[PDB]
């Protein structure tokens, strides 16, 4: 029957959704075997062949199971994030758009710009009755209605909002009993909401993270058809680990400087490949036989070519590479060519990449030290110096860890929001209401009890 | 002005601010074009001084090149600037500025098609996704699942994951043929 | 270097009021003190407005105060700006 | 134990040398600098063998008849036919030499796949010979700051 069928189906996606990050470690585990076992792969010997080298002589069943193995683990990881991660994900952006509605009237007095594919999608939304699926406040929908009623129209927010308010009246009035269960089909298709599960889907399909996860599914899938697929899974590590994750950051922390820098690279040797192309062209004279003549900088594009792929790369520059001027009468104006790319390209260029990448370092060093000073000398809620508090012994430590807890405002946000509005005390009641109208003045700001109540205390 | 620089200068007076409560319109429709400045007055007093914010002088300070001009000027000032000229060097800032900004009002004289391909897809693709059950093909697996059992109800809901990734493996595919189609 | 340069600059200004050179803490004393203090009170915005209402303006119908400030313009006497001292630090105790 | 080994063999006695580490505080300070971000400079090196093993499976994939390592056109010598070969190849020369992996193996000219082994060349320089080392370096730079 259905309540046991349901309840089975939710133990197994919370069980999902509990290993969701133990199968996502042992997934990487998996790639890293199959990758093991792929360092053996041999090509045989037109006819192409692929055999692995099996000393064992079960190589190639293992690696089948492997694969096959990894594929599951991909199709519950997929199932994992949805279980775990995407709830999280659409309860931000439902209450982005509520208080967005609410606050800025995105809907009524303004309208996207256009550009914005977020708020384009969140238009869907407003018209489902399944709005605060997930977001806490139910009351948004009569909370814009309080706000913007009078000013474009019950009639209009009503409509724009999809509430029956025509249906309030007969609800308040007499309303004629049904028969309603839940066992129909047809009933409980009624109750799922087709254009709600459409706009879940959209921004599912939106988020970053689950679009990462649909590409190693297809990573895997291919390497199913072709073997060597399954080695891009390696590029997990950069999200597994976070102490690679570290060393990544510090080289993309200044991406836009290096690319900006290779591009500078790039224009810099193109002037010298124009400079080389006017003057310095039977110098690039690259045939080993003198009865067959190669010139790589007859043409443009292939003396830049040229340029780039060997001079870039060549430790001493393009003159280690190209012929020797002795003896000429470019001699001088060569050998300056050649020191000028040397300094420029090869020793400043190069210097500039590593000095970017070491700033960054330096930078990011800089700001966990910042971050960790400003903690250990400001309470984050007062902004009180520590030393006020450490005129008593362990002031500080007990102002922060006893009277003004971030984990205790956050534990008193959740007893406010798990408690019953009627039974909310006075002070409850007066932070509710600004918690509700988000007025954050009840946050103390420069003065505390120790403060207010220095002499009577001292 | 008047009303702004009597409830400055009185700043817990009752029956001041029930007047401005009356005065709340014109105060916030001149709020913009309000300045306040503290001035080092003759009596060795530090006194307000209020005038007028002109409409064209706000915009062309906030234009983005005059910004520019103020980050420069203020990196400048801070790094190889002393105390000595510091408000000398402000005041000249200034002067240039006010320049700049009489100039440029007097010279001064008076992705959409991705967003539309890439909604109807998400429509689209929704819409067949939900397509067998507005058919109610679901009448099918229906005598399969009278056979109430743990195995059963585990590939049925393997099946309709399975569905679920297809359907997302067309949306993929249709968003590449897109860009193709695009392209070319 | 040039990022210890930014950094210095981010932070004196974020510390330090442009004109008033007072620390940022005891305008903090009060919430939101000190970015009221620099960008209501102390704003070299309005300051730079008020040198252009000054210029603009005929000199006949210059006040007490706009004649005053207008003098040391003129004669390049920059005392009339508050260093050191502001409206809350005259006013303190009446203001609070 | 290794000066009772030295008298058998008396090279064993060069490890006594490893004792400068500890019998001088000077010396210390230079390798506290290495050893302070060990952990980084060993997952950098791992992570520069990872991308290093995803270029071999490209070239075994693609760039085969360009690994042609023999001096003489009679006999082949094949350097990328296997997995493990042109993984020990990569590492061995391309990792040590200055200007990468192309400067090594042969030239592109006239072949249908010249601009992406080109790509490939450029995209090693860059990747594993210039940015892994300038990652090395510069946290031992940042260990001495
Ligand atoms: N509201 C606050 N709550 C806790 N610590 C605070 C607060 N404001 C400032 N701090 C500073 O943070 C220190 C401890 O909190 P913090 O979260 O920074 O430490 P931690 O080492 O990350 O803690 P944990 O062991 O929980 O991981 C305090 O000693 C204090 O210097
Ligand atoms: N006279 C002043 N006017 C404005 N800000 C000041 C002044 N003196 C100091 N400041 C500091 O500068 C901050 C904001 O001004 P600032 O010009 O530095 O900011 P910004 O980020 O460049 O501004 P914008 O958004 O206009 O580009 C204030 O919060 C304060 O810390
Ligand atoms: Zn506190
Ligand atoms: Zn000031």
């Amino acid at each position: 029957f259905w309540k046991k069928i349901i309840a089975y189906q939710q133990k197994l996606l919370n069980y999902f959704a509990r290993n969701f990050y133990n199968m996502r470690m042992l997934a990487l585990f998996v790639a890293f075997a199959i990758n093991f076992i792929l360092l053996f792969y041999k090509v045989s010997t037109i006819a192409v062949h692929y055999v692995l080298e099996e000393s064992s002589g079960y190589m190639e069943p293992t690696l089948r199971i492997l694969a096959i193995l990894h594929t599951v683990i991909s199709f519950f990881c997929i199932i994992g994030y949805y279980c775990l991660k995407v709830p999280l994900v659409i309860f931000k952006r439902e209450k982005e758009v509520a208080r967005k509605l609410e606050f800025d009237g995105l809907y009524i007095t303004e309208q996207p710009s256009e550009d914005d594919i977020k708020g384009q999608w969140d238009r869907l939304v407003i018209n489902t009755q399944s709005f605060p699926n997930n977001y806490w406040d139910k009351f948004v929908k009569r909370k814009v209605m309080d706000k913007y009623g009078e000013f474009y129209g019950r009639d209009r927010i009503s409509e724009l909002l999809g509430m029956d308010k025509a249906a309030l009246d007969f609800s308040d009035a007499r309303e004629k009993k049904k028969p309603k269960k839940d066992s129909s089909l047809s009933a409980v298709l009624n109750s799922i909401d087709v254009k709600y599960q459409m706009w879940k889907l959209g921004v599912v399909f939106t988020d970053n993270s689950f679009l990462y996860l649909a590409w190693y599914m297809t990573m895997s899938v291919l390497g199913h058809y072709n073997n060597f697929f399954f080695a891009a899974h390696l590029l997990d590590i950069a999200m597994g680990f976070k102490t690679l994750r570290t060393i990544l950051s510090s080289v993309t922390h200044n991406g836009k400087q290096l690319v900006l820098t290779v591009g500078l690279l790039a224009v810099v040797v193109y002037l010298y490949t124009v400079v080389a192309f006017n003057f310095f062209r039977k110098f690039y004279n690259k045939s080993e036989d003198g009865d067959t003549p190669d010139m790589k900088c007859d043409d443009m594009l292939t003396c830049y070519m040229f340029h780039m792929y060997v001079g870039v790369r060549a430790g001493g520059g393009i003159g280690d590479e190209i012929e020797d001027p002795a003896g000429d009468e470019y001699e001088i104006y060569r050998i300056i060519f050649d020191i000028t790319f040397f300094f420029f390209v090869i020793v400043i260029l190069l210097a500039i990449i590593q000095g970017l990448i070491i700033d960054a370092f330096g930078e990011l060093r800089d700001q966990q030290e910042q971050v960790k000073e400003d903690m250990e000398t400001k309470c984050f809620i007062c902004g009180i110096g520590n030393d006020y508090f450490d005129t008593v012994p362990h002031g500080f430590e007990t102002h922060t860890l006893q009277e003004h807890n971030l984990a205790n405002y956050l534990f008193f946000l959740m007893y406010l929001i798990n408690k019953d509005e009627t039974e909310h005390t006075g002070q409850e009641s007066y932070v509710w209401k600004m918690y509700q109208e988000r007025c954050w003045e009840f946050f103390p700001a420069g003065d505390c009890f120790r403060k207010q109540y220095e002499d009577q205390l001292n | 002005v008047l009303l702004t620089n009597l409830s400055e200068h009185m700043p817990n007076d009752t029956r001041l601010q029930t007047f401005l409560e009356l005065a709340e319109s014109v105060l916030n429709y001149f709020q913009p074009f309000l300045g306040r400045i503290e001035i080092m007055g003759s009596a060795k007093r530090i006194e307000r001084v209020y005038f007028e914010i002109s409409e064209s002088s706000r915009t062309q300070w906030e234009k983005p090149q005059v910004k520019e001009s103020k980050r420069q000027f203020i990196f400048d000032v801070v790094n190889e600037g002393g105390e000595k000229e510091k408000m000398e060097l402000f005041v000249n800032f200034c002067e240039d500025t006010i320049f700049e900004m009489q100039l440029a009002a007097q010279i001064s004289e008076s992705s959409i098609l991705t967003v539309r391909s890439a909604l109807f897809a998400l429509r689209y693709n929704i819409l067949t996704l939900m397509r067998m059950l507005s058919l109610k093909s679901l009448k099918k697996q229906m005598k399969k699942v009278k056979k109430m059992t743990v195995k059963d109800m585990v590939t049925a809901f393997f099946s309709s994951y399975w569905s679920i990734f297809m359907t997302l493996l067309h949306f993929v595919a249709s968003v590449f043929r897109g860009f193709f189609r695009i392209i070319c």
